[PDB]
Formats: C-alpha cells, structure tokens, sequence
C-alpha cells in the first residue's frame, strides 16, 4: 500500500522499514531506528497499543 | 518501488506476509502465500535463510 512509501511517521526522514511485532501481526509505520527507540522506552505499539515483542528491519523485494 | 507491486507469488494481494529471520524481514509475498512457504519448509526465497515466522504486517 501507498503508506509504505511515506517517510517514518515519527522522525519523518527515514523510510518505513521498522516492523513492530506482537504475536503474529506487525505494524509498519516507523523506521527501524524509531521502532527500536519505542521498544527501549517500553512504549506499546503506537497503532494498536500491544506490547512490542520484536522489532525487525524490513527489506521490500 | 516494489512496495506498490502485489505478492510476487500470486500477484493478487499486497506484500503483507513478512518473512522473519533474526532481526530482519523480507517482504515480497502476501500472508497466505508466505504461510505456504513456511508450511512446505522452504527457505526465504530472497536471502535463502530459514523462515523463523510469518507476520501479518499492517501498514495502516
Ligand atoms: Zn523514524
Ligand atoms: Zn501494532
Ligand atoms: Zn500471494
Ligand atoms: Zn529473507
């Protein structure tokens, strides 16, 4: 979808390649750097508020 | 970009099946097709590492 083409919703200057994972679903709205920062702050996923279990660097092929 | 092209495998759904290995993920297939790769015990088609899990990815 077209939202993947937008800069990170947080820093607005890196691509959306940070998948925030919880169970078997993930929200991809931030870059890897900001997603990790959120986990480090102990924040919940900014979309659905689930505990962030895993942060993954995503490559689109 | 590859991001606005559909699943490479079925070409009928978005690339929302994240293939997870380690701290990295390959997005090229939908959730349904990506699950099939794991079930049939295929490695990641892109980097050929084992698939740890499939994550339904929303981009919302
Ligand atoms: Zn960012
Ligand atoms: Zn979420
Ligand atoms: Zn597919
Ligand atoms: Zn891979």
């Amino acid at each position: 979808c077209q939202n993947l083409l937008k800069p990170c919703s947080l820093c607005e200057k890196r691509p959306r390649d940070g998948n925030i994972i919880h169970g078997r679903t993930g929200h991809l709205v931030t870059c890897f750097h900001c997603a990790r920062r959120l986990k480090k702050a102990g924040a919940s996923c900014p979309i659905c508020k689930k505990e962030i279990q895993l942060v993954i660097k995503v490559f689109i092929a | 970009l590859n991001a606005i092209e559909p699943c490479v495998i079925c070409q009928g759904r978005p690339k929302n099946g994240c293939i997870v290995h380690g701290k990295t993920g390959h997005l090229m297939a939908c959730f349904t097709c990506a699950k099939k790769l794991k079930k049939r015990n295929k490695p990641c088609p892109v980097c050929r590492q084992p698939i740890q899990m499939i994550v339904l990815t929303y981009f919302p």
